[PDB]
């Protein structure tokens, strides 16, 4: 354990130690942070004292991209609050936590176990101060994962753990094979890492499905979703002869698709194949090249997933919900960590963001802290707030003329390319900025477009793909097709005078609203 | 009165509808059997095509 | 802050936000004004209706277009559909909000210089910008580079693009458009004992046309068939009972696009003046115009345009080029789609004629700079 | 009491009717919009065949 300023530093020991229990540590009751031994049940207790004599709510931030040592500082915390605001629920996030585990977590190629979202676990208390029912959400998550995965990785897990053969019940309910190689959206770099088995893990979820309230329809239709999922990745189409507009060949899938779904094939089939519009009191078809279908296909995949999740979400909040009206929490922000891979890409691009966003947080929050700290001891001294612009200038990123406002403004524009997409780029910050600067591309490494002076160093990106990554036209008329299918489970995701939707907006937003839920 | 009047003129409303129910039934064939010549059509072209593409190629 | 497209046209009017997929209103471009006694105290009779409100009341009023071959004729009038276009179907104040407004290319300067003047002063827009239709439609026809037609109730023209130039000594401009089929089909129509000679008459003739009218890919033997059999014969109802049955009237109507002397005119047909102005283009670009040609606008909505289109451009160019009509099934709202676009991108937000600018320079910035 | 009945019932039938109309004019809609694309693309066989021939006199 060790004091850092304001920090925690703590390291995993990989040893037993009895270093929290028994109670007999967790004497700390009523001390500050400053006179005990540096432990973390300390931080937690004033944050007790904080929140009860301010009535004001509290945040935790762990850093969690590290494989261990997240996972039982969660756990002593929480059982800390359960202590002192006294089957528990502590039991309870744990018992469905493998939902989580399945859905938001993939092989990264640094990790086996990578939190791919954000957990904000909202940990009530009474109006006094006794434990309440504790409600956690959830964030912006690494959709794009859905469809496109770099090599040597994989996206979530589910998939492969369905795959595994387990129970072909679900295989065949599902008409799908269990060759990893027939389904794009899934094997695009490794189909598995021996590093962990699937069965266990199917069975893992198994059990969280039956533990949480979910019948045989609310675990027999997230396969089907799953399964529909990766049947997309092979549903192929060609121009029509002659002219410019995408028909298909082979209905295979499809059919596979509109039977699990609840939908008809020829509907879907034109539907994707025939947008259509409200234009003011009417309605037109819209034509459409055989890209901007695999743009719709895919951007449907990543919405079901997306709402699908959401929903489970909600689900679990609800089962771990009963206790009388409350008023105060204490905040627990789980959230991946900066990233520096020797090939980094536009997820690490966002990712960074993300962190650039919490760091510059972190810094305003001591910044303040400090200017307390220095008005009480009648110390005169003034600077410039060392929290906010020092980074104002690294988020050009954010501003609507900088990198991804750039990168929307292409994805709009026609005929756009990677290097026009480059040129663009170096024509708006090249020179103009200090912390833009040209990569150092020296013949052994993977080639860099850009680089980029971070707090964390100076990162390094490769701009290849990043049109695909970020687009997103939302087909509208399948939406209406999933507003009514037969599948009630989509009836219930989707119930409640579009085709320029970018990961980037979504992205950018979702992390202004944590931002606001920080702050 | 006014009822045996709705009666006749009805009636001629049935009339017209199996009129109009004929003629349906008729433009339902007529769009059939149109599609099936045409895409017995559009095999002809899509096979055209290729003849032309692969004989100038050859050219 | 979001920004407004107002696509004006001489028969549509098509407005929304920036960043949308279709426009959000979309009503004619009609003023209309009562025409008899009134006897009713107390009804409450307003002095002027416009949109869609002067079509539903058509019977008693005298319409009339503000916008007669794309030139603005009547600036009270236009002033009241742009009034009417902001408050009462989009419901925003133009206060908060840039405007992208459209103009057909090679048109009389005071247009643009009163459409600014107007704008600024008599609705305060922070900002506004005049851009030039067919480069829209191209924007929205996911191209760079290609020879647009655009045809819509005023003004046909024709604006050859490469790689994002302009080359504006091979715009060609061309006045018969929709209206004037619309008129010519009344003239037509009167050779079977039918009418139509008021301007309410004349919105009934334009449904008529579109939705009977067709464009015949050989027109003479067209006519025979038309002369020996019956087939061709649709019938319509107008809003009183009363059928109607037109016979070779349905392609002779948008035949007159491809041979103009119908209407006793002496310009070429459309075919003809794309082919023009491609062959005014430099001789290396024209490979590339002869692929990407473009429709734009309603008048290109007809049935079988784009095969008569591409038959006659293939009888007139060499025979080793390949000739692609580019039809969008959506291109009646090209330009709109393509001005959404504009305004939406990052780029474009130093290209606004800003307030200030206005200010300082008069009127005369917006094609002095802009 | 039959005036009434008749009237419903007609009524009903006639209800019938007008979505019968509609979907005629749309299937002769339909069958017309195939006939005329099929001319012309017989139009477009044409002009290959003719090529076609070209060619094998090039050949
Ligand atoms: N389906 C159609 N078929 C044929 N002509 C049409 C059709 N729809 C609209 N038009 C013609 O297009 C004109 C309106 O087109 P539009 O592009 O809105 O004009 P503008 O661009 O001047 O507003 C009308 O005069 C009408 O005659």
């Amino acid at each position: 354990y060790t004091y850092s300023g304001l920090f925690c530093v703590t390291v995993n020991p990989y040893k037993w130690l009895p270093v929290y229990n028994a109670e007999v540590v967790a004497a700390y009751r009523g001390k500050k942070r400053s006179e005990a031994p540096p432990h973390i049940f300390s931080i937690s207790d004033n944050a007790y004292q904080y929140m009860l004599t301010d009535r004001e709510n509290q945040s935790i931030l762990i850093t969690g991209e590290s494989g261990a040592g997240k996972t039982v500082n969660t756990k002593r915390v929480i059982q800390y609050f359960a202590s002192i605001a006294a089957g528990t629920l502590e039991d309870q996030i744990i018992q469905a936590n493998p939902a989580l585990e399945a859905f938001g977590n993939a092989k990264t190629v640094r990790n086996d176990n990578s939190s791919r979202f954000g957990k904000f676990i909202r940990i009530h208390f009474g109006a006094t101060g006794k434990l309440a029912s504790a409600d956690i959400e959830t964030y912006l998550l690494e959709k794009s994962r859905v469809i496109f995965q770099l090599k040597a990785e994989r996206n979530y897990h589910i998939f492969y753990q369905i795959l595994s053969n387990k129970k072909p019940e679900l295989l065949d309910m599902l008409l799908v094979t269990n060759n990893p190689y027939d389904y794009a959206f899934v094997s695009q770099g490794e189909v598995s890492v021996a590093s962990i088995d699937d069965s266990e893990e199917l069975l893992a979820t198994d059990s969280a499905f039956d533990v949480l309230s979910f019948t045989a329809e609310e675990k027999a239709g997230v396969y089907k979703l799953t399964g529909a999922i990766m049947h997309y990745g092979n549903m192929k189409f060609k121009q029509k002869q002659r002219e410019e507009q995408a028909e298909p060949d082979g209905t295979e899938d499809a059919d596979k698709s509109a039977y699990l779904m609840g939908l008809n094939s020829a509907d879907l089939l034109k539907g994707l194949c025939h947008p259509r519009v409200k234009v003011g009191n009417e309605y037109v078809t819209k034509g459409q090249s055989v890209q901007q279908v695999y743009y719709s296909i895919g951007a449907l995949a990543k919405s079901v997933y997306e709402k699908m999740f959401n929903w489970m979400v909600t689900r679990i909040n609800a089962t771990l919900e009963t206790k009388q009206p409350r008023q105060y929490f204490i905040g627990v922000l789980d959230i991946a960590g900066f990233e520096i891979f020797d090939f980094n890409s536009f997820e690490q691009l966002c990712i960074n963001f993300t962190n650039e966003k919490l760091q510059q947080f972190f810094n305003h929050h001591m910044f303040v802290l400090e200017q307390e700290e220095y008005k009480k001891e009648g110390i005169e001294w003034e600077f410039i707030d060392f929290g906010m612009d020092l980074q104002a200038c690294i988020d050009l990123i954010e501003k609507p003329m900088g990198i991804m406002s750039i990168l929307e403004e292409e994805c709009m524009f026609p005929k756009a390319s990677d290097m026009t997409f480059k040129a663009k780029l170096y024509d708006n910050h090249l020179g103009k900025s200090n912390n833009f600067q040209k990569p150092r591309n020296v013949k052994g490494k993977q080639e860099a477009h850009f680089s980029l002076v971070h707090y964390a160093g100076t990162v390094d990106y490769n701009i290849m793909g990043w049109l695909e990554k970020n687009k997103d036209p939302l087909n509208e008329t399948v939406v209406g097709l999933y507003q009514k299918s037969s599948l009630k489970l989509m009836a219930t995701l989707f119930s409640t005078k579009s085709s320029f939707q970018t990961v980037s907006a979504l992205h950018r937003e979702n992390l202004n609203k944590l931002m606001t839920n920080l702050k | 009165h006014i009822a045996e009047d709705a009666d006749r003129k009805y009636e001629e409303v049935a009339r017209k509808l199996v009129i109009i129910e004929s003629d349906l039934e008729r433009a339902e064939e007529r769009a059939e059997l149109s599609e099936g010549k045409c895409a017995e059509l559009e095999e002809e072209l899509k096979t055209v095509t290729n003849n032309l593409k692969s004989l100038e190629a050859q050219a | 802050t979001t920004a407004l497209v107002c696509d004006n046209g001489s028969g549509l009017v098509k407005a929304g936000f920036a960043g949308d997929d279709a426009p959000r209103a979309v009503f004619p471009s009609i003023v209309g004004r009562p025409r008899h006694q009134g006897v009713m105290v107390g009804m409450g009779q307003k002095d002027s209706y416009v949109g869609d409100e002067a079509q539903s009341k058509r019977g008693i009023l005298t319409l009339k277009y503000p916008i007669e071959h794309g030139i603005i004729t009547n600036w009270d009038d236009m002033e009241k559909i742009w009034h009417h276009t902001f408050y009462n179907e989009l419901r925003v104040a133009p206060e908060e909000h840039p405007t992208l407004l459209t103009e057909a290319p090679l048109n009389p300067k005071a247009n643009r210089e009163k459409m600014t003047q107007i704008m600024f002063e008599t609705f305060n827009v922070p900002a506004m910008y005049v851009a030039i239709q067919a480069v829209l439609s191209l924007y929205a026809s996911g191209r760079t580079t290609g020879i647009v037609l655009d045809s819509g109730d005023g003004v046909t023209h024709n604006v050859p693009i490469y790689e994002g130039y302009a080359l504006p000594h091979a715009i060609m401009r061309l006045d018969l458009a929709g209206r004037d089929l619309t008129d010519y089909l009344m003239k037509i129509l009167t050779e079977r004992g039918y009418s139509f000679v008021t301007t309410a008459e004349r919105e009934i003739v334009r449904d008529i046309k579109e939705k009977l009218c067709y464009v015949a890919l050989d027109f003479e033997n067209e006519m025979a068939t038309a002369a020996s059999s019956s087939s061709l014969e649709k019938s319509y109802e107008l809003p009183d009972g009363q059928v109607i049955t037109i016979g070779n009237e349905r392609f002779r109507c948008p035949e007159t696009l491809f041979q103009p002397s119908f209407i006793g005119m002496e310009s070429a047909g459309i075919h003809e003046t794309t082919y023009n102005s491609i062959m005014k283009c430099d001789i290396d670009i024209r490979k590339d115009l002869y692929a990407n040609n473009v429709l734009s606008g309603g008048t290109t909505m007809y049935p079988g345009i784009a095969d008569r289109m591409q038959k006659e451009i293939t009888a007139l160019a060499p025979s080793t080029m390949k000739i692609k009509i580019i039809a969008p099934p959506e291109r009646k709202y090209s330009v709109w789609i393509g001005g959404s676009i504009l305004a939406s991108l990052s780029t474009f937000q130093q290209m606004w004629i800003s307030k200030q600018e206005y200010d300082e320079a008069g009127p005369s910035i917006v094609h002095r700079k802009c």
